């Protein structure tokens, strides 16, 4: 559990937890998705799912365990401000019930066909996942 | 062989391969498929492999085999509960958050286990088995059920003989669910299941890699019906050994725990390579150990889990809403849908618990009664980024007058939806108190009641919210 999706020559992670080197090797960013993609030299062994699976398992860092969740569709959802992002439009946020506390951002959500998303938001007994399946450009070259 | 079944299945694939005949005509297509299945079922010996004893007689064997591989077998026992069937009963006091179950992956039946078993050569060539694990896991269950020298035999021998899935229901039992939304999904269960049985009974007879399978000697419908019903009712997703992706899994011992409301407490610890369930609440000595199966609707509970849970706080019914192409305001509203993540039309849900509407259905229904001026208020200005964000916030009303429209629309639609049902809410309450229904009939009717019970809370809330915003015109507040 690295807290990031490693596929091909690309490294995907929450935008608000990225290291400066990620911006040094910036490929694409979006504040409206809490998603940052950086270039790597090694070949990551994570497969991007192109499924519409809505039942997946996510890692809870505070519980150090994987949890199955039923999450809604990639949708623009209200997120109240926290120490990282003041409330602003946030799209492609799949919401499900589970335990997600500060530090759990980075849990990799996966469908039977591979990775679904990565934890972005939490609170009120819910866990938010930033979708990635959409970015086909995120594949092998 | 015989191949009469192969001819009887040949028709099922084709008929079940047809698109929907329409609404009102689906029941006729349903009974068309059941009759053919019933002919096959009454021409087959039922369950290919039957256990000599009764179910509970194989529970001690389960614990030893599990204990031989490191599963928690203390703190609970096997008891036949009236309301939920067999379950786990605490043999001691279990506190909240107390971890009381751990099951190594070696005991779990996973698709990765399927690809490594005798089904693996068949999985290698068949794309449907490759695609749908719920089926692929079902065949893994059946393959090892017909294998006397199987590691997982103690688990299979504890599994039930029948289930309360609509696959086991009778025509009178499904007759109660007409004019409801769930029955449109109950059909999809039967149709897809039947179709899969027809496809797979052929492939076992034709595929060389299936020659070594014990299913070539017997692969009845009651086999397959039990199989997928076993999977859909007690499956849990876990990561694979590589952790790169997830896989379905039949977690032994953990699956006998029945359901009560609450939060999901069952996790898998890849570091320890095992499943761990912590207690949802305090389980005194002699109290049944429950777990939380998930935030599923009572429709999904009947169809995928096989029971109706009273006081479910996550019950909801779908509602199809869309922008009619007869709208002068389509192009201006066609912009929001791509930037607000809303499709042109889709299935939305009315929820039992407060609030009946969702922040996403309100994000659809608000825009469904806006004027031309308020459509440029979200698109042009320094508040256009902040306002589209606050499209689901009830305390940010986009406009006072639109509110009453949206509750009026729902007042019309919801009252219409009550009319669509063949019975009334009042008649359904009496039938449960006064009639002697089958275990399965009680499930289906309570759902048809529930569906109407959901709307009745949506109607009065819409009524309560409509009168509220109507009161707002007098004060003329900012
Ligand atoms: N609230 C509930 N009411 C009735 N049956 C329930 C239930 N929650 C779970 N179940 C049962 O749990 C089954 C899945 S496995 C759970 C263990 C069950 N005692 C058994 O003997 O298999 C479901 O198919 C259903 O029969």
């Amino acid at each position: 559990q690295s807290g990031a999706i490693y596929v091909g020559n690309f490294r995907v992670v929450n935008r608000h937890l990225a290291t400066h080197n990620d911006w040094a090797n910036l490929v694409w960013e979006d504040s409206s998705r809490d998603l940052l993609v950086s270039s790597t030299t090694a070949q990551g062994c994570d497969t991007i799912a192109r499924c519409n699976c809505q039942t997946g398992v996510y890692y809870c860092n505070s519980r150090r365990k994987h949890y199955p969740v039923s999450f809604s569709k990639p949708s623009l959802i209200y997120v109240e401000a926290s120490e990282y992002y003041p409330a602003r439009y946030q799209s492609h946020l799949m919401l499900a019930q589970g335990h997600s506390e500060p530090g759990d951002a980075g849990g990799i959500l996966r469908c039977q066909h591979g990775v679904v998303g990565i934890v972005s938001t939490g609170g009120n007994g819910l866990v938010g996942f930033a979708d990635v399946r959409d970015l086909l450009w995120l594949d092998e070259e | 062989s015989p191949k009469e079944i192969l001819n009887l299945t040949s028709e099922l694939l084709q008929k079940c391969s047809s698109p929907a005949p329409g609404p009102g005509k689906e029941w006729e297509e349903y009974v068309q498929i059941r009759t053919l299945v019933e002919k096959i079922r009454k021409k087959q010996k039922g369950l290919s492999v039957t256990f000599d004893g009764k179910r509970e007689d194989y529970f001690p064997d389960l614990m030893k085999w599990a204990s031989e591989n490191g599963a928690s077998v203390e703190g609970f026992e096997m008891v036949n509960f009236k309301e939920e069937g067999f379950g786990l009963r605490a043999t001691r006091d279990i506190k909240a958050e107390e971890l009381f179950l751990w099951v190594p992956r070696k005991l779990l039946m996973t698709v990765e286990s399927a690809k490594n078993s005798v089904l693996g050569p068949l999985y290698s060539q068949d794309r449907i088995l490759q695609a749908m694990g719920n089926i692929a896991l079902a065949f893994h269950l059946l393959c090892e059920r017909a294998s006397p020298n199987s590691f997982w035999q103690p688990y299979i021998q504890t599994l039930p003989s029948e289930y309360d899935t609509p696959l086991y229901f009778e025509e009178d039992e499904v007759r109660y669910l007409q004019s409801t939304q769930a029955i449109h999904d109950v059909f999809s269960q039967y149709k897809n299941t039947a179709r899969q049985y027809a496809y797979f009974y052929k492939v076992i007879q034709t595929h060389p890699h299936a020659n070594k399978l014990p299913l070539k000697d017997s692969f009845t419908y009651e086999d397959y019906r039990w199989a997928v019903s076993s999977v859909m009712t007690r499956q849990n997703q876990i990561p694979t050994e590589d952790g790169s992706r997830v896989t379905l899994a039949l977690i032994p011992l953990w699956d006998m725990c029945n359901h009560t409301n609450g939060l999901i407490t069952t996790g898998y610890n890849l570091e320890d390579d095992r499943c761990e369930c912590v207690a949802l609440q305090d389980f005194r000595a002699g109290e049944q150990i429950y777990i939380f199966y998930g935030t599923r609707s009572n429709a999904e509970f009947v169809i995928h889990s096989g029971f109706f849970f009273d006081n479910n706080s996550h019950d909801r019914v779908k509602i199809k809403l869309g922008v009619s192409k007869s709208d002068r305001l389509y192009a201006m509203k066609a912009e929001v849908l791509a930037r607000a993540g809303i499709p042109t039309s889709s299935v939305f849900a009315l929820h039992f618990t407060e609030p009946p509407i969702s922040a996403q259905l309100l994000a659809f229904l608000r825009v469904f009664c806006m004027t031309e001026e308020e459509l440029k208020e979200h698109l042009l200005g320094d508040s256009a980024i902040d306002r589209i964000f606050t499209l689901g916030n009830s305390e940010f009303p986009v406009s006072w007058d639109n509110e009453v429209k949206l509750w009026t629309f729902l007042e019309d639609r919801a009252s219409l939806l009550l009319k669509t049902y063949k019975t009334t809410i009042e008649e359904d309450k009496s039938v449960l108190k006064n009639h002697d229904l089958s275990v399965r009939a009680k499930m289906a009717i309570k759902l048809r009641l529930g569906e109407k019970e959901i709307l009745e809370k949506a109607v009065k809330s819409a009524a309560v919210n409509r009168e509220y915003y109507r009161q707002q015109m007098e004060e003329k507040a900012p």
